[PDB]
RNA sequence: CCCAUAGUAGGCCUAAAAGCAGCCACCAAUUAAGAAAGCGUUCAAGCUCAACACAUCCCAAACAUAUAA
């Protein structure tokens, strides 16, 4: 079976260094930077839950992605008697 | 390509498949090259290959196949339907591979 | 055909549960593991990592190797051992965007990004709804004293949730 | 306002009108004013 | 109508087909806003299966129904006249529209029973052995259901059952 | 019968043709090709060495871009696409890269190339990679 | 995701004997014609009484068939209370016309179909599985025959007005049922 | 008809659950491809689908086609 080695928890360390950031025996884990280094889109990444088809812009490839998944659904909805 | 990749290219040495896509009757030969390329029809024998050469010269589109002991076939897309080609195709190598074995 | 079986790096054994898929193929076992070791010597031992495997029908094998999956990276991140059990009503760990961006940073570098072919901004895209899954919540601005209190409670959480998970455990013995 | 058929493999190389024109001129004008014209265009490769 | 053909000659064959004019149709049809064909000249309701003339014009040279994308025919005139055609074979009249007969095959005579408006294929039929009492007979079928919409020129309309 | 209003375009179909309004702007050389059938770890390994090469593959619907090269200035690029078609873009002209890659696949055709906002066909192309 | 399902979903056990009139079968139900809370439903077309041996088979279905977030469903028939003597047992009378179950919930018609028209079937008169634009269409399609029919002569004209002394060989309910019922059995295409 | 790459084998549990004993989720890359609608696995894999591109012995005889009386 899969053995993880165990995580050590400090506050402080956790958020400058991250063990799963460094992979290498040799290699250490990678600190931050400042946040102005950092890309502005990190920034603007959405967290919330999953946008509903009103939220999206009607003519965006996400908007279609996500009307093409829920049609997929409908079917497979429909197909579960058989 | 499910029809024919059930058959194999077996007895079969070589494909030609020159066309002209510019040509608007080009459109026969061109779904027919799509089902002998098909990689579960190819697959069936990595030793046997296929040519589909590509000009602009106006000529019509035409398909000759290179096999052993049965003689070349060639076939004129212009005015053949591509399961007729696929179909009278498969029935020529069928008679070939009856030859042979 | 091919076989992609995650593998702990250095940690590869003959016996199951990749042991019996090498079987049934035909290729040498012991071979793999001495190969695959000495290949991620320098990795970590126990780091999760896909490995694609390309048997030919000679049975001749050249293993593949990828970068280490999304869990491990984001797990380790927040400092949580072991993801949330229930999702979405309790907070596995907090990571700064910072660190989903960083794990995008090394993780693009896979073969299926490259593959994927897809710009920086997607990268990170994928982990945020990976991270969701494992409960970790991702804040702008977490702050230590924050998250002192919050993994501190987890903790304490989730091992009061091993406590009812060993008492199960127990009726599981008796049944 | 619509971009021109590709010429056959076989077919002589067709040649755009505006390059036809040019050659053209360049004959009429003297060798004089071509050695003026030419300066000017070596600085701006440079 | 295209004709595929193949010429074996200095050990190669070549396969290709021939382009050649049709019979086009004739000019200014009594109904153009007609949909289909037999709409279009006033024809609906108006044949039986001996109107060979008409049928004859939707079948291959070999006895089979063109399909209907080709012929234009809407599907309730498809099958009044895929029946027809049907019945017409079964009856004789179309003596040329059989499978050519190749070298192998051998000239043979064989009960010839005259038949008629023949909704099934003989071979299909069983004998009605048992015929029943008279509130519940088992009857013959003659002739077709789709044709019950014909043209009638009588005071009594069309025993389909005999 | 009554005629049909006509059908409202999909958001989508809008999606489509908007994207073609850029390949041509971001992307100088587009080429296409017609055989689908490579299997997919040779389809694979065929873009990530065109992403080694700078060129992206991808695959659009003849069903959209028809009406648009009618509308477009390349008429003439119209009648090549036909049933499977796949599109390779790159900025920079990498064609002595592309070509070299499409030799190793025979069986694989390159009907023609659109570079420089000119259709070439397939045997002028080879002499423009020289 | 509107829709909300009850704390218990599953159709609930049916009593075998009450805690505690053939006539009842017979012509159009008065109630229960109407969908409540409820898109789909399985509606009568015959008169027959129902013992409880009918509900635990339709209960155990239809439980079985359902999801239970998915969709809900609701009783409509009440307990046995008709007296049977042989009490060997107790009936459920319905009469033609009325909603036998009722389904609703984040489902469609189609899905919905596949288990109640089975259950339908094992009813012991003619019942079919409909949904509020299927059964609208059913009763907007019915008055579309009666307005555009071409026959000149109707049932209920010739009943009404006793032309050719008819009520000698009709029921005085075949006034009210105007040939559309005859007994238990209901005749749809009766205009 | 066509064909179904892949994060990853989602987490949690499960000896084992890899779309698929369950639980919780049902997010995502691609122009597209359901944490999955079936089938299928000890678990995998495999196979399709939704997607992309394209009870003596039957029982009248008969009859379809001449203006309903
Ligand atoms: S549409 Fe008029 S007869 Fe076919």
């Amino acid at each position: 079976a899969l053995k993880d080695p165990d995580v050590c928890t400090d506050p402080v360390q956790l958020t400058t260094y991250a063990m799963g950031v460094n992979i290498y025996k040799e290699g250490q884990d990678v600190p931050l930077k400042p946040d102005a280094e950092y890309p502005e889109w990190l920034f603007e990444m959405n967290l919330g839950p999953p946008k509903t088809l009103e939220e999206l812009d009607p003519e965006s490839r996400e908007y279609w992605r996500r009307l093409r998944k829920q049609n997929i659904w409908r079917h497979n909805r429909l197909s579960k008697n058989k | 390509a499910a029809a024919l990749a059930r058959l194999g290219l077996r007895p079969v040495k070589q494909v030609r498949v020159q066309f002209c896509p510019f040509e608007k009757n080009v459109e026969s030969t061109r779904t027919f090259l799509q089902t002998v390329s098909s990689e579960k029809v190819r697959s069936t024998n990595l030793n046997c290959s296929v040519i589909a050469d590509v000009r602009h010269d106006g000529s019509e589109p035409c398909v000759d196949v290179l096999f052993g002991d049965g003689h070349r076939l060639i076939m004129r897309g212009a005015h053949l339907t591509a399961l007729e080609m696929l179909t009278a195709f498969a029935s020529h190598i069928r008679a070939r591979d009856a030859a042979g074995s | 055909g091919v076989i992609r079986a995650i593998v702990r790096a250095g940690l590869a054994m003959p016996g199951p549960p990749l042991g019996p898929v090498l079987g049934q193929r035909g290729v040498s076992i012991n071979q793999f593991c001495k190969e695959f070791n000495e290949r991620t010597k320098d990795i970590k031992e126990g780091i999760p990592l896909p490995t694609k495997i390309l048997v030919k029908p000679d049975r001749t094998f050249e293993i593949k190797i990828g970068q280490p999956t999304v869990s491990y990276f984001l797990k380790a991140a927040a400092g949580i051992e072991k993801g949330a059990r229930q999702t979405g009503k309790e907070v596995a760990g907090l990571v700064t965007l910072k660190h989903v961006y960083e794990i995008a940073r090394i993780k693009a570098q896979d073969e299926a990004f490259a593959l994927q072919d897809v710009p920086l901004s997607s990268v990170v895209r994928s982990i945020i709804g990976s991270a969701r899954s494992l409960g970790i919540r991702v804040v702008k601005d977490l702050s230590s004293e924050e998250l002192a209190a919050f993994q501190k409670e987890r903790a304490i959480f989730l091992a009061a949730q091993k406590e009812a998970d060993l008492a199960a455990q127990e009726e599981a013995a008796k049944k | 306002e619509a971009l021109a058929g590709a010429p056959l493999d076989n077919a002589p190389k067709e040649y755009p009108p505006k390059i036809q024109q040019l050659v053209q001129d360049i004959a009429s004008l003297t060798l004089l004013e071509i050695s003026d014209l030419n300066e000017l265009l070596k600085k701006t490769l440079k | 109508f295209r004709e595929v053909v193949e010429t074996q000659e200095g050990k190669t064959t070549i396969i290709e087909g021939r382009i050649t004019a049709t019979p086009k149709e004739s000019p200014n049809p009594p109904n153009p806003s007609g949909q289909c064909p037999i709409c279009r000249w006033n024809l609906k309701h108006k044949y039986n299966y001996d109107d060979v003339l008409l049928l004859s014009q939707f079948i291959r040279p070999h006895g089979g129904m063109l399909p209907r994308k080709i012929t234009g025919l809407c599907q309730e005139e498809h099958r009044k006249i895929e029946e027809c055609v049907k019945m017409a074979h079964r009856a004789g009249l179309l003596p040329n529209h059989r499978p050519r007969l190749p070298e192998g095959v051998v000239p043979k005579s064989k009960p010839q029973l005259n038949r008629y408006l023949t909704r099934w294929a003989p071979g299909s039929v069983k004998p009605i052995y048992k015929k029943g009492p008279r509130w519940n007979r088992v009857r013959m079928p003659v002739g077709s259901p789709l044709l019950r919409d014909n043209v009638c020129y009588s005071r009594t309309p069309w025993k389909l059952y005999h | 019968s009554p005629p049909s209003p006509p059908q409202e375009e999909i958001g989508l179909i809008r999606l489509l043709r908007r994207e073609i309004a850029a390949v041509f702007q971001d992307n100088r050389m587009i080429a296409v090709c017609q055989n689908v059938a490579l299997s997919a770890e040779d389809k694979l390994l065929m873009r990530h060495q065109l992403r080694k090469h700078k060129i992206l593959m991808k695959v659009f619907p003849n069903q959209v871009l028809k009406p648009f090269l009618e509308d477009s200035k390349y008429q003439n690029l119209l009648p090549l696409f036909v049933g499977h078609n796949m599109l390779l873009v790159s900025e920079e002209p990498k064609v002595k890269e592309m070509v070299r890659i499409l030799r190793t696949v025979p069986f694989l055709p390159l009907l023609g190339g659109c570079i420089d906002d000119t259709i070439l066909s397939r045997q002028g192309f080879i002499n423009y990679s020289k | 995701e509107d829709v909300s399902i009850p704390e218990k979903p599953k159709l609930r056990f049916i009593e075998r004997a009450p805690l505690v009139n053939l006539s009842d079968i017979r012509g159009p139900s008065t109630e229960a014609t109407e969908f409540t809370e409820g898109n789909f439903a399985i509606l009568a077309l015959g008169g027959g009484y129902l013992h409880w041996g009918h509900f635990e088979m339709m209960r155990l279905t239809i439980n079985r068939s359902m999801d239970p977030k998915n969709m809900f469903a609701i009783w409509r028939v009440p307990a046995p209370f008709k007296p049977i003597t042989r009490i060997d047992h107790y009936v459920t009378p319905v009469k033609a016309g009325r909603l036998v179950v009722e389904m609703g919930g984040r489902c469609e018609f189609e899905e919905v179909q596949g288990f109640l028209d089975q259950v339908a079937h094992k009813l012991p008169f003619a019942a079919k599985a409909v949904s509020r634009g299927t059964l609208e269409k059913m009763r907007k399609d019915q008055e579309e025959r009666e307005r555009n029919n071409q026959n000149p002569w109707t049932f209920e004209r010739i009943a009404t007005a006793n032309m050719l002394g008819i009520r000698k060989v009709l029921s005085p309910y075949d006034l009210t049922h105007k040939g559309k019922y005859w007994g238990k059995f209901y005749m749809p295409k009766r205009v």
